[PDB]
């Protein structure tokens, strides 16, 4: 199977300035017919793929010229003379030329803009979910860059572990912004155990880690 | 317009089989053959399968190789992916994709048309609706629902019937250890407001035909 | 080159009705159980043969029913190629007439139909009045006038003619020509000045 290798796999773009992802094979895409088989693909958040160039240089219809695409044998290069807000989602390379098809892995293409720290806010557990025999806390990291942020669980002090799950969202395309939330889970019989539930947030727009909570039972 | 209309999204038990299919129309169907690619969850693209529409001709993956038939109907403008004895490993969105040349052959396009996709959940859970509890705090201040305990996805949110669309953040759902799904939306709002103005959060489960309202305080 | 070739390229080819058109398709790939096929779109195929040149179409006996647009397709090694081509099919005899028959000094006009045609398009029907090879400067059309005689067609110019001073032309010449993708034909009927 051809291997195609994509350089880097995560690039953050000040709005205006250009973007280049590299793609290598490892063995070349040109045919015995003349034609070299390397397409880009650019897969956008919550969307399905669509085509960006085809035959290593041909922008698909609808295309602007500020995508280019290059290159010949097995190293080639999409370039991006600007990344607009519409422009960030994933992008792949693939090769056409030899059964199975493959791709690369994806490369991630966000904008870059000013570090922004994050708006915490923690949620105790409702009265009615607690009939219900469990217990979900809810910490929230509002409109915060860049992207890479850590949340911490405490209960009483002691780090929480395993029953912890978070997600975050698409990066907004009016502040270049992103949302954590994180939800701690405890059955109704360990959340009455403990006191004090803390969410602890480290962030690079933050001068030191931003602990919320709240005592159970006030 | 050149379109691909797949099928719904489907639950299925490991080790059941599954057939998606690919509806063709503002095209010629036979002058263009039919990829299937998938991708897992935050995960890279796959190339699964090729069929051949005018010949009959099929390619298979290695990931599906001995469990998988794709066909195409000339009769009704349809392509199927039968993927049998399925795994948990198999979870993915499966789209199908035209693939061909300029009118003239001039130029290989590749998959220039893409179906929507179909969302396939291999799960051994049972369907089941969501619980929506509110997110309320112990001149900005944030509140939510916690939609919780679903199956399978998905679920829209929205808040105020739509009318309130500012500052809303409605997250990616979590798959639990429970193999139920649990998402959370939330909204910040100038602090006085909470408290004089209203909001609701509308959550809808379409595969259980589940409605809720749910205001929070 | 890409795999899929057919002979003659041309996105569009024109026949003359009744006449016949062979396309030929091929395609170069070195696995073996590679085949193309010929479909109609538009139009009823025609007939097929997959032994001479690689597949070759032919339109017989070819009637306004054969124009439309045909594609040829065929895999190599997992890519679908195509090739579209559209044929036009004409009519266009040698049925020139012209009025009056002869001409009189005194007359103001003269008329020219070409007979059983199609199409009738400005862009590919045209007329002329010649005089010694040129077209006669001060003749005046008064438009095109399609009528009918498949359904041929029936089309007249009329022309106000200038004075024809001293000496007359020996006669005028009415000419009709067709252009199509790849077709340029011209009958010329002849107009006696007595």
């Amino acid at each position: 199977d051809i291997v195609m290798t994509q350089t880097p796999l995560s690039l953050s773009v000040t709005p205006g300035q250009p973007a280049s992802i590299s793609c290598k094979s490892s063995q070349s895409l040109l045919h015995t017919d003349g034609t070299t088989y390397l397409y880009w693909y650019l897969q956008k958040p919550g969307q399905p793929p669509q085509l960006l160039i085809y035959e290593v240089s041909n922008r698909f219809s609808g295309v602007p010229d500020r995508f280019s695409g290059s290159g010949s044998g097995t190293d080639f290069t999409l370039k991006i003379s600007r990344v607009e807000a519409e422009d960030v989602g994933i992008y792949y390379c693939m090769q056409n030329i030899q059964l199975p098809w493959t791709f690369g892995q994806g490369t991630k293409v966000e904008i870059k803009r000013t570090v922004a720290a994050p708006s915490v806010f923690i949620f105790p557990p409702s009265d009615e979910q607690l009939k219900s025999g469990t217990a979900s806390v809810v910490c929230l990291l509002n409109n915060f860059y860049p992207r890479e942020a850590k949340v911490q669980w405490k209960v009483d002090n002691a780090l929480q572990s395993g029953n912890s799950q978070e997600s975050v969202t698409e990066q907004d395309s009016k502040d270049s912004t992103y949302s954590l939330s994180s939800t701690l889970t405890l059955s109704k019989a360990d959340y009455e155990k403990h006191k004090v539930y803390a969410c602890e947030v480290t962030h690079q727009g933050l001068s030191s880690p931003v602990t919320k909570s709240f005592n159970r039972g006030e | 317009q050149v379109q691909l209309v797949q099928s719904g999204a489907e639950v299925k038990k490991p080790g059941a089989s599954v057939k998606v299919s690919c509806k063709a129309s503002g095209y010629t169907f036979t002058s263009y053959g039919i990829n299937w690619v998938r991708q897992a969850p935050g995960q890279g693209l796959e190339w699964m399968g090729w069929i051949s529409v005018y010949s009959g001709n099929t390619n298979y993956a290695q990931k599906v190789q001995g469990r998988v038939t794709m066909t195409a109907d000339t009769s009704t403008s349809t392509a199927y992916m039968d993927l049998r004895s399925l795994r948990s490993d198999d979870t993915a969105v499966y789209y199908c994709a035209r693939e061909g040349s300029s009118s003239s052959g001039d130029y290989y396009y590749g998959m220039d048309v893409w179906g929507q996709g179909t969302t396939v959940t291999v799960s051994s859970a049972s369907t089941k609706g969501p619980s929506v509890f509110p997110l309320a705090p112990c001149s900005t201040a944030a509140l939510g629902c916690l939609v919780k305990d679903y199956f399978p996805e998905p679920v829209t949110v929205s808040w105020n019937s739509g009318a309130l669309t500012s500052g809303v953040h409605t997250f990616p759902a979590v798959l639990q250890s429970s193999g139920l799904y649990s998402l959370s939306s939330v909204v910040t709002v100038p602090s006085s407001n909470f408290g004089t103005q209203t909001y609701t959060c509308n959550v809808d489960h379409k595969p259980s035909n589940t409605k809720v309202d749910k205001t929070v305080e | 080159v890409k795999p899929l070739q057919v002979e003659p390229p041309e996105p569009v080819v024109a026949v003359a009705l009744g006449a016949s058109r062979q396309l030929t398709c091929r395609l170069a790939c070195a696995d073996r159980g590679a085949s193309v096929q010929w479909r109609g779109l538009d139009t009823s195929l025609g007939a097929v043969q997959s032994d001479t040149g690689r597949s070759v179409l032919t339109v017989r006996n070819a009637s306004l029913s054969a124009a439309g647009t045909r594609v040829c397709v065929g895999s190599c090694g997992g890519r679908t190629f195509q090739h579209t081509v559209q044929l036009l099919v004409y009519a266009f005899p040698n049925q020139l007439t012209v009025s009056p028959a002869a001409l009189v000094p005194g007359d103001p006009e003269v008329a020219c139909t070409a007979h059983k045609v199609t199409p009738v398009d400005p862009n590919a029907l045209s007329f002329s009045l010649l005089v010694g090879g040129q077209e006669l400067e001060g003749a005046q059309a008064l438009g095109p006038e399609v009528q009918e005689e498949d359904v041929l067609f029936r089309v007249t110019e009329r022309w106000r003619l200038p004075p024809l001073g001293t000496p007359v032309p020996p006669a005028l010449y009415c000419q009709a020509t067709m252009r199509l993708p790849g077709l340029e034909l011209s009958h010329r009927q002849a107009i006696p000045v007595l």
